[PDB]
RNA sequence: GAGGUAAAGCGAAUGAUUAGAAGUCUUGGGGUUGAAAUGACCUUAACUUAUUCUCAAACUUUAAAUAUGUAAGAAGUCCUUGUUGCUUAAUUGAACGUGGACAAUUGAAUGAAGAGCUUUUAGUGGGCCAUUUUUGGUAAGCAGAACUGGCGAUGCGGGAUGA
RNA sequence: CCUAAGGGGGACUCAUGGAGAACAGAAAUCUCCAGUAGAACAAAAGGGUAAAAGUCCCCUUGAUUUUGAUUUUCAGUGUGAA
RNA sequence: GGUUGCGGCCAUAUCUAGCAGAAAGCACCGUUCCCCGUUCGAUCAACCGUAGUUAAGCUGCUAAGAGCAAUACCGAGUAGUGUAGUGGGAGACCAUACGCGAAACUAUUGUGCUGCAAUCU
């Protein structure tokens, strides 16, 4: 007999973290979610109402609806050869703001401040990010660092 | 300082046990004797589980006990120490500073005998404690009592010998 | 031979509760229920009336909760009452009513809701809730937070409740936990509530004890004896205070005999200070050496 | 009249451990 | 009854131990793992010789018992029953299955025997004895090698007996008072924990 | 962001498991009894303490690699104040807006015979093979899954010959 | 299977061990201390739960009405369930 | 800086054993007419702040403490693993190549930080 129930295979996924069981710290209930916010979904095993399905555990999406104790999140789920918009109702215990917004919103502010300062200075500044490039030339001083010559060591048994 | 007023040993409570092995009228009579002696409605204890050998079943009312505190506890206690001629054992004192003994007839205590009631033996246990035990029993900010403020076996035995001029043998 | 319980594995796998639960001070079940706000009322906070009783003081605070910690809006303590004319019995049920009214009036003054939402100016002890004024801003809403204190009919926390309700704050409540509620006949004897508001029970105790055990009235109610205040003039003590509380509910801080820095330096004079690593190394070496004396 | 109430969550059992005549 | 061992040589299945899920498992033929003078102190038998697996393989409990008896017998024959302490270092916890005891329908097998799953470089047998008994103990192991499938190497340990210390580090730590006897084994001094208890347990501790 | 597989662990929980050692008032027994005292002794067995060998698909604190969700702007960021029967104690907010500011380095790489959209219909719905992960089985040119690539549907050069 | 084993509130803390109390003993009842859950939660197992979701008490019927949206299985049809 | 009330993160905060703690606060502490709850004013309820105490709670310090946290020319570029070959080996398995890379262990260091309000020698 095959078993494919709603919470099948969630033995470890829906567990609380080790030494992190019990009551929810109330910052979870004090956070404010607005329509358009990006939130990660991670199911709390101790709150059984409003739990996401195991598919959305570990997924990240956008809030589209705000209710008394829950938020609505839009997830794009792959079904065959296209994506389908899934609209999941989640209590805020299973939701956390995505930390990817605050870095990108910070890169926008930093770009704006430098650009307006080069404009103030009558100069130019380049803002496109670049991947790490190969390192330049350099000179190695040997004062205190004359090279030590190594050789492969013979075979030994240590038991 | 070890000689502080608030370190004074004193009785917190005395608990009265009659473990009648059966149910019905006899247990009711034990409750009546306890109500006579203490002046308070006693409480009936139900078996926590069933034993056929003892003739008890779970939730069958077997025993009766009552808790008394204050001056009355001292009076009932001295009435019971009179039956023992003021001579307890070393073993009778627990490591937590509590002590107890057991009488065999309740008319030796000094109450009227009724043939209908009969005689019940009775079991006595005293919970000793200094001031400040409410710390471990209050609702808000419950904590433990520090080790020096705790009641132990030796302090209670010495306190009992001094306050009652009795001897605690150790056979 | 029994098993040792406090093993190293026992300490390793132990999960400490929240710090303020292990102190036995916060009921986080009730706190969560009080604080959480409808998420569609996005940043509008819910306001709590925290009421706490010490052996000598009544603390009443209006609090809103935030992620960095709770923030006090206003606070009224029972030791402010001597300014208003109540110097003794700083833990009456009536002192609780006075503290609630004081914190209510002070909060409405801070907000600007004085002429509108005065409250029950003629206190007869009847159950009543502050109704909003039509075509105007709603009254300041606060929910009572009694903490760990048990809810009993006749408790002092509901004295702060009734005072704050009469002070103009809208605090949702029912009268069945007030003194004077008949549980058999589900109606409130408002006469007995008015009695409790103006120290009637204490006054009845003064007259009844002086005429039975005069010596005991001399020990329990000394301060009343040295002020020549009898039972018959207790009601006015609160009634005057009430008026004064409504006349100027503003907070006056104690003139400070010292500044923060002198207090800090004096307290800093005490408090043991941690030993340096070298110090404890010398200490351990000394103890190691001093263990020789039992080689036998 | 008044009776002690139950505190032990092992309400549904049968006998008890610890019991076993051998000890 | 018993199939040839070639049918169960390789670790083809996941570990299948006795558990709450299979209970009707026979007992391993090997029950005895320490032989010779197992109560000897650490200084009596300084020389250690291991029989090490050079194969990732399964060894039956039957083979373990046979090799153990062979080695024990030879060494007691040549050097005496009190000249060594032999220890078998692998325990057969993996249950083998047999099917017939129609066709392939419902073919989940029943417990048939037990085997130890050994790795490359894993020690199978350890023998602590005196040095003068080296050539004896080695030949005792060389015969036992014949009862096993695959390749095994006889390696003389650099360490003192069954301790994790080399034959030189043990002498340094012993003359420094950091080692005490515990019957057949020893306890080493720790520079962590209760100072008084550590000092009490090691009176001869020359502190630095 | 999520994960609980490889590995690792067992003087960490659970469960399993080899060996001694030191101790304890229900030591579990035998033995030397002294006349009986349960109060010693020799012993084996229990427990307790600190150690020791070996383990887990349906154990686990930890915990990869590979694989996996989101974001990387003009539909963006900020300022001001309009609408509402929703919301706030509110002149507080929510959503959607008017007006204003930030100009081609408009905010990573690489590519893009361009992107988006619609209708209609065929055949097919027995599969098999190779590497690797993997289950049952002693195993099978056996049976069953995972990813990819293939044969089928494909000739050509090589493997003599061979899907 | 359950008028509670549903709903709300409140109070309490469970398994187990040690030390103690007439008959009473390994197991009857009482007391203190310890006690991260080693228990209990109808029924398989897993997850979850400690001023509770467990034990006890009080009051109840939200196991009610109208229909929409969504999640799982999915063709993104139905049914069940949420 | 101490202290109280309400807190955030939830052991660097816990556990065990000692010792110390000015001021204020907190606390233990005294009493039972009244509201209230108990077998028991022990808990809960109310009153007094009067008769007493820092003994306890609490706070701080001590401990080659247990536990916890952090760091690393610690272990270890080890185990494992993505990719490759008409590589080795009868096989089991192993080496090499381009990449990623643990856990245990060891050593060292640390033992709450902090928001709002009030108060104090
Ligand atoms: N091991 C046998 C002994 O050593 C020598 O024998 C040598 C060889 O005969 C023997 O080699 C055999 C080989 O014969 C046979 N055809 C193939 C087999 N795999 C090899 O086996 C060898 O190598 C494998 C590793 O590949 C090892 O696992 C195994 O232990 C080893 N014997 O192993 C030795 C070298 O590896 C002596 N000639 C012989 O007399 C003696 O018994
Ligand atoms: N970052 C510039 C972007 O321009 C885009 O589009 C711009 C235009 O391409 C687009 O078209 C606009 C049209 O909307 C508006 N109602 C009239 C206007 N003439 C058009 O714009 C264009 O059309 C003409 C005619 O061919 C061109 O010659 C000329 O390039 C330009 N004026 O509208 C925008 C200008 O109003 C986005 N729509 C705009 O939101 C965004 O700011
Ligand atoms: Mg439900
Ligand atoms: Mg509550
Ligand atoms: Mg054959
Ligand atoms: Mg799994
Ligand atoms: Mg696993
Ligand atoms: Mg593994
Ligand atoms: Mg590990
Ligand atoms: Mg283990
Ligand atoms: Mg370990
Ligand atoms: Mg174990
Ligand atoms: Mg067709
Ligand atoms: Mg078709
Ligand atoms: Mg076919
Ligand atoms: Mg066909
Ligand atoms: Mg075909
Ligand atoms: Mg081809
Ligand atoms: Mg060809
Ligand atoms: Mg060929
Ligand atoms: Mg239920
Ligand atoms: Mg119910
Ligand atoms: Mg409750
Ligand atoms: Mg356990
Ligand atoms: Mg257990
Ligand atoms: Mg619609
Ligand atoms: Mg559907
Ligand atoms: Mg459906
Ligand atoms: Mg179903
Ligand atoms: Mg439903």
């Amino acid at each position: 007999g095959k078993s494919r129930g709603y919470r099948s295979g969630t033995r470890y996924a829906f567990q609380r973290d080790f030494k992190k069981h019990g009551a929810i710290p109330l910052s979870t209930y004090l956070k404010v979610y607005k329509v358009g916010d990006i939130v990660d979904i991670k199911a709390n095993g101790s709150i059984q109402k409003g739990m996401p399905h195991k598919y959305y555990h570990g997924k990240t999406g956008i809030v589209y609806n705000v209710t008394k104790s829950s938020v609505g999140v839009i997830i794009n789920k792959v079904v065959g050869n296209r994506y389908i918009e899934k609209r999941v109702n989640l209590r805020v215990e299973h939701v956390k703001h995505s930390a990817c917004r605050q870095e990108f919103l910070n890169r926008v502010k930093s770009n704006a401040a430098k650009k307006r300062e080069a404009k103030a200075n009558g100069e130019t500044v380049y803002l496109k990010r670049q991947a790490a490039k190969p390192r330049g030339s350099r000179i190695i001083s040997t004062e205190g660092n004359i090279p030590q010559t190594l050789a492969p060591v013979a075979y030994e048994t240590f038991i | 300082k070890s000689q502080n007023v608030m370190r004074e040993l004193r009785i917190e409570k005395l608990v009265l046990n009659i473990c009648v092995g059966e149910s019905g009228d006899r247990l009711t009579r034990a409750a009546k004797v306890l109500e006579q002696l203490s002046g308070q409605t006693p409480v009936q204890s139900k078996a926590r589980y069933t034993v056929r050998t003892f003739g008890i079943r779970r939730n069958e009312k077997i025993a009766v006990h009552v808790t008394v505190r204050g001056p009355k506890a001292e009076e009932i206690l001295e009435r019971g120490l009179k039956v023992k001629e003021y001579q307890l054992r070393s073993k009778n004192f627990s490591a937590t500073g509590n002590f107890g003994f057991g009488i065999d007839e309740h008319i030796d205590l000094g109450i009227k005998y009724d043939p209908s009631i009969g005689i019940y033996g009775m079991d006595f246990y005293v919970v000793m404690g200094r001031a400040g035990a409410r710390v471990t029993r209050r609702k808000r900010a419950r904590s433990t009592i520090g080790n020096s403020h705790k009641t132990n076996k030796e302090d209670t035995i010495q306190w009992f010998k001094t306050r009652y001029d009795a001897e605690v043998l150790d056979k | 031979m029994q098993k040792e319980f406090r093993t190293s594995a026992y300490h390793s796998r132990f999960q400490t509760p929240f710090r303020r639960r292990q102190e036995g001070k916060t009921d986080y079940y009730q706190r969560k229920r009080l604080v959480t706000q409808h998420k569609a009322k996005y940043n509008s906070p819910k306001y709590r009336l925290v009421v706490r009783f010490t052996n000598k003081d009544i603390i009443a605070q209006i609090v809103s909760a935030h992620i960095t910690g709770d923030v006090v809006f206003t606070a009224a303590y029972a030791h402010e009452l001597p300014r208003y004319g109540i110097k003794y019995g700083l833990t009456n049920w009536s002192a609780a009513y006075a503290v609630g009214l004081l914190v209510a009036r002070r909060a409405l003054q801070k907000l600007g809701l004085d002429e509108t939402y005065t409250g029950v100016e003629e206190v007869e002890g009847e159950f009543e809730l502050t109704e909003a004024v039509e075509d105007g801003p709603r009254p300041f809403k606060v929910f009572l937070d009694i903490g760990l204190q048990r809810t009993t009919t006749g408790a002092r926390v509901f004295g702060v409740l009734k005072g704050a309700s009469d002070g103009g704050l809208y605090v949702p409540h029912s009268p069945n936990r007030f003194p004077g509620w008949d549980i058999e006949a589900e109606e409130l004897d408002a006469e007995l509530l008015r009695k409790y508001i103006f120290g009637g029970h204490v006054a009845e105790y003064m007259e009844e004890l002086l005429d039975d055990d005069e010596e005991k009235y001399k020990s329990i109610f000394k301060n009343y004896i040295e002020e020549e205040i009898e039972s018959e003039d207790v009601e006015e003590i609160y009634a005057n205070a009430h008026e004064a509380i409504r006349a100027d509910p503003s907070f006056k801080p104690t003139e400070k005999k010292f500044t923060k820095e002198q207090y800090k330096a004096e307290s800093k004079k005490y408090r043991q200070q941690k030993l340096t690593r070298a110090e404890r190394q010398a200490k351990v070496a000394k103890k190691i050496a001093e263990f020789k004396a039992q080689q036998e | 009249k008044n009776t002690s109430s139950k505190k032990s969550d092992a309400a549904p059992a049968s006998a008890d451990p610890a019991k076993a005549k051998k000890k | 009854a018993r199939r040839p061992a070639r049918c169960y040589r390789y670790c083809k299945n996941k570990p299948y131990p006795k558990s709450r899920y299979n209970r009707a498992v026979p007992d391993a033929k090997i029950r005895i793992y320490d032989l010779g003078r197992k109560k000897a102190t650490v200084d009596e038998f300084p020389l250690c010789i291991h029989l090490v697996s050079n194969e990732l393989e399964q060894l039956s409990s039957e083979a373990l018992e046979a090799a153990r008896i062979c080695a024990n017998k030879y060494i007691t024959k040549v050097s005496g029953r009190d000249s060594f302490h032999l220890r078998v270092r692998v325990h057969p916890f993996h249950v083998l299955r047999i099917n017939k005891m129609q066709g392939m329908r419902g073919a989940w097998g029943k417990p048939h025997g037990l085997a130890a799953r050994v790795s490359i470089g894993q020690i199978i047998m350890s023998a602590r004895t005196k040095d003068s008994n080296k050539d004896v103990v080695i030949e005792g192991l060389r015969r036992a090698r014949y009862k096993f499938p695959g390749q095994q190497k006889i390696i003389i340990s650099k360490k003192w007996g069954f301790t994790p210390l080399n034959r030189d580090e043990y002498i340094a730590k012993k003359t420094n008072g950091e080692v005490i006897d515990d019957g057949a084994y020893v306890k080493f001094l720790s520079r962590k924990g209760n100072l008084e208890a550590n000092l009490q347990q090691f009176p001869n501790y020359q502190y630095s």
